[PDB]
C-alpha cells in the first residue's frame, strides 16, 4: 500500500501513495498495490510518487527497493526531497562543509575545557601542601 | 603545617571539581544525544537485517564471496577507539584487546592489517609499529553517516580485492552507563546469520547476484556504522563515568584537606596566643 | 661515587629519580587515575610500585612478628636487583610478589608460587 | 548567597516581599552554575534559562554612586 | 544630606582613645533622639581599626591580652 | 624561575649577557609549557620543539660535585 | 564482676587534681595485689582527660606550655 | 565618573575589559594556536594587543639611553587616544608604531615611518 524511505541519519518520507515508479538499475519500474514480494537495487536517481493527484519527487543515492505487498521500503542512504539530482551533490557538499566545521568545533570545545583542567590540575602540583 | 598552603590546595582542588562537574554535564548530555542517533538508526537496522537475512538465507544464496569463508592468507582489523581523551577505560581496553589478538595468533607483520578509527589507537598503532593502512580520525560526537560511509565502502571493496580475506570490529558496548564491554565482532565473511522466525520468498529483479553485489556491501557498511555510533555512545557515557569518579576523588581530597586545614589552623592559633601570652609574662 | 662506586651511584640516583616523577604524578593519579598518563608515566608509575615494594624487607626481627624468617641482603646483590628492575626485567610480574622480599630470586619464587 | 538578615523579611514591605523570594532562588540557580557556563550546550530549557535570568539578574542589581533608587 | 546627620570624626592622626570613643559618642548622640521617640541611623566605618585602639590601650595600660593580644 | 639577581644583568660579562638572554627565554617558556605535558591528548609540534630546546636547556645546566667551569 | 574489681572515678565536675591522681591511685591500688603474686587488670577510661587535667593545672601553675598547649 | 568624569571612566573601563578578556585567553593562545580560537576573538586579540602596546611611553630619563625626546602626555589627549583604539580607527597600522610613543599623532608619524 504505502511507501517509507528510511535513511540510516533517520526515515525522511513515510505517506500513502498507492504508485511508485521508482528506476531500478536493470530499468524502470511499476508498483501497485497486491505487488509481488520484489527485490531491485536501485539506480541514483529520483523515485516517482504520482497517485495523490500531482507528482512527488523523492531522490536516493545509494538505494535499495524492498516492495512488499502490505508495503513498500525504500533503503536510501541519502534520501533528499527536492530531487533534481543536482541537488543532492549540492547539499552532499553543504552538509559536508558543515559537519567539516562541526568536528573542528566539536575538538575545540573539548580541547578549551582540558586546557581548563590542566592548569586547574597544575595549581594542585604547585601548591603541593 | 602552613596553613595558607592548605588553603590555596584546597582551592585549587575546589576548582578541579568544578571543572570536572562542568565536563559530566556536557558528556550527559552528548550521550543523550547520542542514544537519540542510535535510536533513529535503529529502523533501517532491522530492515536492512531482515533483508540480508531473507535473501541470502534463501535459495542456495553462498555463491558470493562475503558469503562463503575464503581460505585466510591473511586478516583485517577494523579498530573504533576515540579521538580525544578523559574517558578512562575505553581506549585502553579496546586497544588492549586488539594487541592481545594480533600477538596472540599472528606472529608476523604481513599476516595482518589495521584500519583504525581514532587518534588514539592511530597513535597506538604507530608507538607498537603495525600498519594502519585506512586511518580516517576527527570525527564529530554525533557523526553521520558520509564520513564513516567513505572509509567502509573502502574496507569493503579492499576486502572484495582479495587482501583482507576477513575482518573484525573491535569496540565497546554500551549496554547502560557503567560497564561499556568490549566486543569481538566479526564483520564479514557472513557467516553468522539468522532468519527472522517467518520468511517470505523474493522476485529478483536483475538476478540474485546483482542484488547480493549491490546489498552486501550496504549491509556491511550498516553494521560498520551501527558498531560505530554504539561506541561513540559507550565513549561519552565512559567519560562521564570517568568525569563523575574524578568529582568524587577530588571532594575526598577536599574533606581530608579541610581536616588537615582545621589541624593546622588551631595549631596556628594556639602557637600565637603562646607566643603572645610569653611576651607579656616577659616584662 | 667516589665512595661507593659508579654503577651503585648510578642505581641509587635513578630509582630516586623515578620514586621522584611518581610522587610528582600522586595528584593526577589520585584525582584522574592512571588513565591519562602518557605513555611514559605509565612506564614510571609502573616499575616505581615495584621499586617501593621491593624497598620494603623481611627482618629478623620481625619473625616474631608475622613467621617470616629475615633475609640478609648484600649490596652486589640489591644493587643487581634494581638494575634489573630499572631495566624492565620484572615487568610480567605482579607488584604485590615484591613485598617483604630479600633478593629477586626469591621474588621470582613468591611470584611463582603466587601463580605467574 | 553569604549576606543574610536575621531580621529580614519582615523588614520589607509587603511589595518587596511578594516579588523578591523568587530572586534570591534565580541568584542561587546562577551562582551555583555560573563556574559551569562557560563551554557546553548543557540543557536546553533546564539550564539555559536559569543562567539567562540569573545573567540579568545580575545586570538588574547593578548600580551606580549617589543614585538611591526608591523602593517603588 | 547634611540637613539631618551628625558626623563624629576619629582620624589616624588622633591618639587611640578617641578612636575608642568615637563608637560610644555616637550612641550617646544618637540616644538622645531614640528617647525623644523619632528614629536614627548610626553608622560606624571600620569598628576594627577602634578594636585595634582598645586593643592598643589595653597594652599600654598593661592588662592581659587575650587572643591577638586583644584583651 | 623562583630564583632572582637583582644586580643582574651588569654582574655578567658581555659574551654572557648576549648568550644567557635567550637562555632564560627558552628555560622560560619550558617552565610554562611543561605543566600542559603532564597528562592529556597531546601538543602540536612547535611547542613541542620548544620543550625539546627545554629539556636539553636542563641537561646542559646540570653539573657534577666541587667540578667548576669557566665562563669562556 | 563486683567481686573481684574495683572502681576508682573522677567525674568531669570535680576538679584537675582529683583527676590528676585518679590513674595513679589506680595503679597504687594494683600494686598491693601485683606485689602479692596476683594479677591486676587496670583500665584507664579516657587518659586524655587527664592530659588536659594536668594541662589545667599546670597553666594554674604557670608553667610555660608546649604543642597544643600541654606542658 | 565623579573624579574623572564620565568619558574617562568609559573608556578606562572598556580597556579594563578587554584587558582581562586578553587575559584569559593566554593558555589557549600559547597551545592551541591562533588560528583556532574564533574571529570575534581574534579581535578582541588584536585591539588587546594594539591597546596593550600603545600603554608604554619613551620617557624624558630615557633619552640619554635610546636618544628618543620623551614625552608629557595629559589626560584628554590619552583618553581621546585610547576611545579612538577602542572604537577601530587604528586596526590597520601594525602591531608596532604603538611602541614607546607619546600620542596616536606620534602612532600616524610612526607607521607612516614605517611604509604603512
Amino acid at each position: 500500500i504505502h511507501v517509507s524511505v528510511v535513511t540510516p541519519d533517520g526515515p525522511v518520507y513515510e505517506d500513502d501513495v498507492e504508485m511508485v515508479s521508482v528506476k531500478a538499475k536493470s530499468g524502470e519500474l511499476g508498483i501497485l498495490p497486491g505487488h509481488i514480494p520484489l527485490v531491485a537495487p536501485l539506480e541514483i536517481s529520483a523515485a516517482r510518487l504520482k497517485k495523490g493527484g500531482k507528482t512527488q519527487y523523492i531522490a536516493v543515492s545509494g538505494g535499495f527497493l524492498e516492495v512488499r505487498p502490505d508495503k513498500v521500503t525504500i533503503l536510501a542512504q541519502a534520501a533528499e526531497r527536492a530531487e533534481d539530482i543536482d541537488v543532492l551533490r549540492a547539499k552532499a557538499a553543504k552538509e559536508r562543509a558543515e559537519r567539516r566545521l562541526q568536528s573542528q568545533q566539536d575538538d575545540i570545545d573539548f580541547k578549551r575545557a582540558e586546557l581548563a583542567l590542566k592548569r586547574a590540575m597544575n595549581r594542585l602540583s604547585v601548591a603541593e601542601m | 603545617a602552613s596553613l595558607r598552603d592548605i588553603k590555596t590546595r584546597i582551592n585549587a582542588t575546589k576548582k578541579t571539581s568544578q571543572i570536572t562537574k562542568a565536563m559530566e554535564m556536557v558528556s550527559t548530555s552528548k550521550l543523550n544525544r547520542a542514544e537519540q542517533n542510535a535510536k533513529s538508526f535503529v529502523p533501517y537496522m532491522e530492515k536492512i537485517q531482515e533483508v540480508v537475512a531473507n535473501v541470502a538465507l534463501g535459495a542456495g544464496g553462498a555463491s558470493h564471496p562475503m558469503l562463503v569463508s575464503r581460505p585466510v592468507k591473511k586478516t583485517g582489523y577494523l579498530v573504533i577507539t576515540s579521538d580525544r581523551g578523559l574517558a578512562g577505560a575505553y581506549n585502553s581496553n579496546v586497544l588492549r584487546l586488539v594487541y592481545q589478538t594480533i600477538q596472540k595468533r599472528h606472529a608476523s607483520p604481513d599476516e595482518y592489517a589495521i584500519i583504525v578509527i581514532g587518534r588514539v589507537g592511530l597513535s597506538f598503532f604507530r608507538k607498537r609499529n603495525m600498519p594502519v593502512i585506512l586511518d580516517i580520525t576527527r570525527l564529530p560526537d554525533q557523526p553521520s553517516f558520509a564520513d564513516i560511509k567513505e572509509i567502509a565502502r573502502k574496507t569493503v571493496g579492499l576486502f572484495a580485492d582479495g587482501t583482507f580475506d576477513e575482518l573484525y570490529m573491535y569496540y565497546n558496548h554500551y549496554v547502560s552507563a557503567i560497564q561499556q564491554e568490549v566486543t569481538e565482532r566479526k564483520l564479514l565473511p557472513l557467516t553468522d546469520l539468522a532468519e527472522n522466525k517467518q520468511r517470505t520468498v523474493y522476485e529478483f529483479e536483475p538476478s540474485q547476484e546483482e542484488i547480493l553485489d549491490v546489498l552486501l556491501p550496504q549491509y556491511a557498511e550498516s553494521l560498520i556504522y551501527g558498531a560505530l555510533l554504539d561506541a561513540k555512545a559507550s565513549e561519552h557515557a565512559a567519560r562521564m563515568t570517568a568525569m563523575k569518579n574524578a568529582t568524587d576523588n577530588a571532594n575526598e581530597l577536599i574533606r581530608t584537606l579541610t581536616l588537615s586545614y582545621n589541624r593546622a589552623r588551631q595549631a596556628a592559633i594556639t602557637q600565637e596566643i603562646t607566643e603572645i601570652v610569653a611576651g607579656a609574662n616577659a616584662l | 661515587p667516589e665512595i661507593v662506586g659508579e654503577e651503585h651511584y648510578q642505581v641509587a640516583r635513578k630509582v630516586q629519580q623515578t620514586l621522584q616523577r611518581y610522587k610528582e604524578l600522586q595528584d593526577i593519579i589520585a584525582i584522574l587515575g592512571m588513565d591519562e598518563l602518557s605513555d611514559e608515566d605509565k612506564l614510571v608509575v609502573h616499575r616505581a610500585r615495584r621499586i617501593q615494594f621491593f624497598l620494603s624487607q623481611n627482618f629478623h626481627v620481625a619473625e616474631q612478628f608475622t613467621g617470616q624468617p629475615g633475609s640478609y641482603v648484600p649490596v652486589k646483590e640489591t644493587v643487581r636487583g634494581f638494575k634489573e628492575i630499572l631495566e624492565g626485567k620484572y615487568d610480567h610480574l605482579p607488584e604485590d610478589a615484591f613485598r617483604l622480599v630479600g633478593r629477586i630470586e626469591e621474588v621470582v619464587e613468591k611470584a611463582k608460587a603466587m601463580g605467574v | 548567597g553569604l549576606s543574610v538578615s536575621r531580621v529580614g523579611g519582615a523588614a520589607q514591605i509587603k511589595a518587596m516581599k511578594k516579588v523578591a523570594g523568587t530572586l534570591r532562588l534565580d541568584l542561587a540557580a546562577y551562582r551555583e552554575l555560573e563556574a559551569f557556563a562557560q563551554f557546553g550546550s548543557d540543557l536546553d530549557k533546564a539550564t539555559q534559562a536559569k543562567l539567562a535570568r540569573g545573567a540579568r539578574t545580575v545586570e538588574v542589581l547593578k548600580q551606580d554612586l549617589h543614585q538611591p533608587i526608591p523602593v517603588e | 544630606a547634611l540637613d539631618y546627620t551628625i558626623v563624629v570624626t576619629a582620624s589616624a592622626s588622633q591618639p587611640a582613645p578617641l578612636l575608642f570613643l568615637a563608637p560610644y559618642a555616637g550612641v550617646a548622640m544618637g540616644e538622645y533622639f531614640m528617647y525623644k521617640g523619632k528614629h536614627v541611623l548610626v553608622v560606624y566605618d571600620d569598628l576594627s581599626k577602634q578594636a585595634a585602639a582598645y586593643r592598643e590601650l589595653s597594652l599600654l595600660l598593661r592588662r592581659p591580652p587575650g587572643r591577638e593580644a586583644y584583651p
